[PDB]
RNA sequence: CCUUCUCAAACAUUCUGUUUGGUAGUGAGUGAUACUCUUUGGAGUUAACUUGAAAUUGCCUUAAA
């Protein structure tokens, strides 16, 4: 386990770093960057790592997306079963009484009709910020919403539990969708040994706060992986060695 | 020699205002319905489930009749 | 003026050196083909050469091909001025001694935020 | 005669799935039989059953020994079959479209089952589906007067049942139903003795209802079958017995 | 003291410079007191919490609301160069004037009591830079929307015929008709221009 | 000279969903389909308010 | 000998172009009278006991062609080259060019006809689309652009 | 003128949780310092952005006639 007291000093002198006299990404995108002995090397995933965080970065991402000049939105993609059965009224009386919002759901089919075309496909993904997608068809996906969407790591998607046993239920997927917005942060697994946790928002994080955050994403990688050294970095900055494995 | 197409056209020849008939879903359907509501209402037509219903209890009824006696 | 190469391209995604020879044998015989691919994934890049032994043959199939559409857009064909041979194309395909100088590297790291 | 462009594509993109498909199986199954389960789709066999609303209920496959009939249809639409299917396909020898067989699903059978799924439909026949289907259509490939065995003609007798097969107790055409409705050792024997079953097709025919019925009928199977082209894709099941009516 | 660009992103620049700057009391200049109908009421559509002054209401109903931004802290107006004539309030930081004013040369003698940018394709102080792939791809959202009402049709229908009046009624020789009509109904978002 | 049935029954989920909100009510999409304006609506409203509450 | 205006038809679109006009065409067919009768009929079984968006189909009419191109609303235009009066039809390849409306002439009026619930149609005019169609009626309004307008520019000459 | 892997398991149930496994891409181009590796050959990686589905060459048969 990492001390506490590195970290601040990781982050406040960062702090220091991004308080000088593009920008909407440099100054604002706090990342943490992970080496492995080979992460996975042998096989190109698309998995996201949902990494349980204690406090959310996206109810914070939700204010500040107002202020800036760039819409977060949250898509759902769903099988054809759901589709005809759930509206966007059931997801509002049920997950604005926290007050996170799905703008779009879209179909399996969506992707493919009307909007198959390159173009418009990159005008679709590109919008949005919190991909979602439901079980039966995240393992369809790459056929269907391109490669270049899968280039970031917002418009990646994230698979979700929407059925009961078996049999889809909106109760389901209602307090699953508040376990991936709220506590849940996703990070891609390339098969190099390189790797980056793009952890989110400086505007946010209340760097003790976000030293929470930091060190309960070293307790889930050092667990389930080898690892070799770990870096923080403000985009572009000296990169700083917060832990050092041998 | 096409000398007067050849410099293309740019705000429509008019200058009518559209009418609002072109975006609220239209009366002529909607009056068509009512009326057709208005003859089930005083039944002179037959909904077409029932008429299934109607076709459902005849035809199977074919050849199932005495004819000498 | 006009040469044998011609420049088939804005192809459809699909549509390989195998398709390219055996559609562009219907108007004669044809001299060689490529297309031209990534090389780290073997996916082609949307055009690609092939000659016609005739110099005849060849604006035949660019005064046919030229704004050809097909499955969802239109090939767009030239004819090649004179020399200019077909060149490169090739067929790819998709492809504590440490702990010393990490120890070493962890020390030389630290040293750059005093740099900044 | 001359080739348009639109088909070279279509026909290349299309069979470039199926090489894609059944190369996905056959790494599955390879690792579902080698037993190397550190990532896999699913662990079990899988064979779901549609009929009528429309329902698709999905079963498990033990290794209980059943009967299978399968009939050769015509799918898709720009589908040359890779090595890996004209392979089964002839090994069935079900290469001409509307024929059948009857084989025994094991679990050495039903790997290979994946295989050939977007091919042909598959089922469980009843008795009566067994008995109407060879004493109305029987072929048997035997020696004509001296020369010219290949006219396979007819299940005309019951004393052709003596000759070829005859002593594994094979007396009579309603023996070897016997041995097909219940799974005999001579099973395979008798099996490899009625060699196709020339099915008509169901439209059969240009015309003025025949062009219709055909375009009603051609949606249907688009529903009756599904293609799943999933790495564990089920298997599925129609009911023969309502499709020898069909067919017969 | 400007911002160059062309006449498809004049309106969709703008938005954006509201969007990003939502704290401040700011004041946009429009010409018409017929076209400040229309992009407040797209402004309230598209929820940005704007205010509105021009001609076409009442006295009070103008003085009253306009007192409103005056004890405010945070938000917006939009108003005419004509109404707004006379009263500045010196609790304001950004004037950007979208137009070429009524009269161009008594306009920067109204500024010295409040920063100053302008908006003009062919047309002291200094420009601004802009990022070119920043504005808002709300254009996909407003032709739908310019389609679907027919309020909202009619009033971008008049915030167009009376843009393009006050344009050539208007003093100088180099803001004289000279622009193409496909690119100023995009800052109204049409797919043809009325 | 009265409103018809299904007038009256559209006017109710107007009422019940809005109240008195005029400039809601010709901004709405779902219960008010055909664009009608302010004056339009109240004037039925009016009209629904007299033979009902 | 015929004056340049006419045979300016004659000159019509290929084969592939026009078979590919009418892939994107027969999409948007017109509700025939039955199709829209039995559609009434459901609405009136439904509605008298216990919200759909604007349906895009092609528009047919010599007079509301017209209107749609200098409205300007017509995106595709098919025009028939065959017309009993052939002076009702020979002004409108040259107002498309105008008003830079792209158009087509078809071969077969007849043909126009099949996808409209008419017997002939002389022109037809595709105003709107669904979304997902619209990238691809967008290439073929280049397709055609390129075969047809490009191929002869000088049909407006040559007699 | 083809139309694309629409869920598997395990444990525990509250009317669904927990856990594991499953996704091999249109192309081109720009580009922010860092990570590993072996060996100077470059390999695997790590922000972000552009683009009409763009482009001028890296060594089976009745879907018959």
């Amino acid at each position: 386990a990492i001390p506490r007291e590195r970290v601040i000093k990781a982050v406040n002198e960062l702090i220091k770093f991004t308080s000088k006299p593009e920008e909407e990404l440099k100054k604002d995108l706090q990342l943490i960057v992970v080496n492995n002995k080979s992460f996975t090397g042998t096989s190109k995933s698309f998995k996201l790592k949902l990494l349980n965080v204690k406090h959310s970065f996206y109810k914070p991402w939700k204010e500040a997306s107002a202020t800036a000049v760039k819409d977060f939105k949250v898509l759902l993609i769903l099988k054809d079963s759901d589709i005809k059965k759930v509206s966007e009224d059931d997801l509002f009386d049920q997950l604005d009484s926290e007050g996170i919002k799905v703008d779009e759901i879209i179909c399996g089919k969506d992707l493919k009709t009307v909007y198959k075309a390159y173009e418009a496909r990159n005008a679709f993904i590109s919008q949005f910020s919190l991909i979602l997608a439901d079980d039966s068809i995240v393992t369809s996906l790459p056929k269907l919403m391109g490669g270049k969407a899968y280039n970031k790591v917002e418009t990646t998607p994230i698979s979700i539990r929407t059925h009961a046993n078996k049999e889809f239920s909106l109760t389901t997927l209602t307090n699953n969708i508040k376990k991936v917005y709220m506590n849940q942060l996703p990070v891609k697994l390339p098969r190099g040994t390189t790797l980056n946790v793009h952890l989110g928002n400086l505007e946010w994080l209340r760097p003790e706060e976000f030293v929470d955050n930091v060190e309960l994403i070293s307790e889930q990688l050092i667990k389930a992986y080898q690892i070799r050294s770990i870096f923080i970095k403000t985009n572009r900055s000296p990169v700083l060695p917060l832990y050092y494995n041998q | 020699i096409d000398w007067f197409t050849r410099h293309e056209e740019v705000m429509p020849l008019t200058a009518v205002p559209e009418p609002k008939r072109r975006f609220v879903p239209s009366k002529n359907e909607a009056k068509r319905v009512m009326k057709i509501v208005r003859a089930i209402r005083e039944g002179r037509i037959i909904p077409p489930k029932k008429l299934k219903e109607m076709k459902e209890k005849e035809k199977i009824e074919n050849y199932q009749y005495d004819l000498w006696g | 003026e006009y040469s044998g190469i011609i420049y088939v391209s804005r192809l459809p995604h699909g549509f390989h050196e195998k398709e390219l020879s055996k559609y562009f044998a219907q108007f004669g015989d044809l001299k060689e083909v490529r297309l031209a691919r990534n090389k780290k994934t073997g996916n082609s890049r949307h055009y690609g050469f092939l000659e016609f032994v005739n110099k005849e043959d060849a604006m035949i199939a660019q005064e046919s091909m030229n704004n050809y559409l097909l499955m969802g857009h239109l090939l767009q064909v030239r004819v090649l001025p004179k020399g200019a041979k077909i060149e490169k194309l090739y067929k790819y395909k998709k492809r504590k001694q440490l702990k010393d100088n990490m120890k070493q590297k962890h020390e030389e790291r630290i040293k750059k935020l005093a740099k900044s | 005669k001359f080739v348009r462009a639109e088909s070279i594509v279509a026909k290349t993109l299309a069979t470039s799935r199926e090489k894609e498909r059944i190369k996905r199986v056959s790494i599955l199954e390879d690792k579902k039989a080698k037993n190397e389960t550190q990532h896999i789709a699913s662990g079990k066999d899988f064979i779901l059953k549609i009929t009528e609303g429309l329902i698709r209920e999905k079963t498990t496959y033990d290794g209980k020994p059943a009967l299978l009939f399968i009939v050769r249809v015509r799918g898709p639409l720009a589908v040359n079959i890779p090595n890996k299917a004209f392979k089964i396909l002839s090994l069935l020898r079900l290469v001409e479209t509307n024929t059948g067989v009857f084989v025994k699903l094991t679990k050495n059978v039903y790997p290979l089952l994946k295989v050939i799924a977007p091919y042909v439909v598959i089922g469980k026949p009843s008795l009566s589906s067994i008995r109407s289907l060879i004493q109305k259509r029987g072929r048997i490939i035997y020696k004509g007067e001296n020369e010219a065995e290949p006219h396979e003609i007819v299940l005309n007798d019951n004393n052709i049942v003596e000759e070829q097969l005859g002593d594994h107790g094979i007396i009579c055409v309603e023996d070897i139903i016997h041995e097909i409705a219940t799974m005999g050792e001579s099973f395979s024997v008798c099996n490899f003795f009625l060699q196709p079953f020339k099915l008509n097709r169901e439209v059969s025919g240009f015309g003025s209802l025949n062009r219709l019925r055909k375009i009603k009928q051609r949606e249907a199977e688009s529903r009756t079958r599904q293609f799943s082209n999933a790495a564990t894709a089920p298997v599925i099941e129609v009911d023969i017995d309502s499709l020898l009516a069909k067919l017969n | 003291g400007y911002v160059v660009c062309d006449s498809d992103k004049r309106f969709l620049l703008l938005f954006s410079f509201l969007k990003r700057n939502q704290k401040k009391k700011i004041i946009v200049f429009l010409s018409s007191c017929n076209s400040v109908k229309y992009y407040a009421e797209l402004l309230n559509y598209i929820d940005l919490p704007v205010l509105e002054l021009h001609g076409k209401q009442k006295q009070q109903k103008r003085t009253n609301t306009f007192f409103e931004f005056c004890n405010a802290e945070r938000g917006i107006l939009i108003c005419t160069d004509v109404a707004a004539r006379g009263l500045d309030i010196p609790a304001v930081d950004w004037i950007i004037q979208f137009d070429p004013p009524d009269d161009p040369r008594d306009y920067i003698h109204r500024v010295g009591r409040g920063k100053s940018l302008m908006f003009l394709t062919p047309n002291p102080l200094n420009e601004y830079e802009f990022p070119e792939n920043k504005i808002a791809n709300v254009q996909s959202q407003l032709e739908k929307l310019i389609k679907s009402n027919y309020y909202l049709h009619q009033t971008a229908k008049d915030g167009y015929r009376s843009y393009l009046q006050a344009y050539a009624s208007h003093s100088l020789k180099t803001v004289y008709q000279i622009d193409k009509l496909d690119l100023a109904k995009v800052a109204k978002s049409y797919g043809f221009p009325v | 000279r009265s409103q018809s049935e299904r007038e009256e029954e559209w006017l109710e989920k107007l009422y019940k969903k809005h109240g008195d909100d005029y400039k809601k009510m010709f901004f709405d999409k779902k219960l008010n389909i055909y664009q009608q304006s302010e004056g339009d609506l109240k004037r039925r409203l009016l009209r629904w308010k007299k033979r009902n509450g | 000998k015929v004056p340049p205006t006419i045979a300016q038809f004659q000159y019509t679109l290929d084969r592939n172009t026009a078979a590919e006009t009418f892939k994107l065409f027969n999409k948007y067919r017109p509700e025939t009278a039955a199709e829209k009768k039995e559609r009434l009929t459901k609405e009136a079984a439904a509605v008298a006991e216990g919200a759909s968006p604007k349906p895009y189909a092609v528009k047919y009419g010599l007079n509301h062609v017209v209107a749609l191109i200098e409205n300007k609303k017509a995106k595709l235009v098919l025009i028939a080259n065959d017309v009993d009066p052939i002076e009702l039809v020979v002004f409108l390849p040259a107002l498309c060019k105008k008003m830079g409306v792209p158009y087509a002439i078809v071969k077969g009026k007849a043909r126009l006809g099949t996808l409209v619930n008419q017997k002939t149609s002389a022109v037809a005019a595709l105003t709107e689309v669904r979304a997902e169609d619209e990238a691809a009626l967008a290439k073929l309004v280049s397709t055609i652009d390129a075969n047809f307008a490009d191929k002869y520019d000088e049909v407006k000459k040559h007699w």
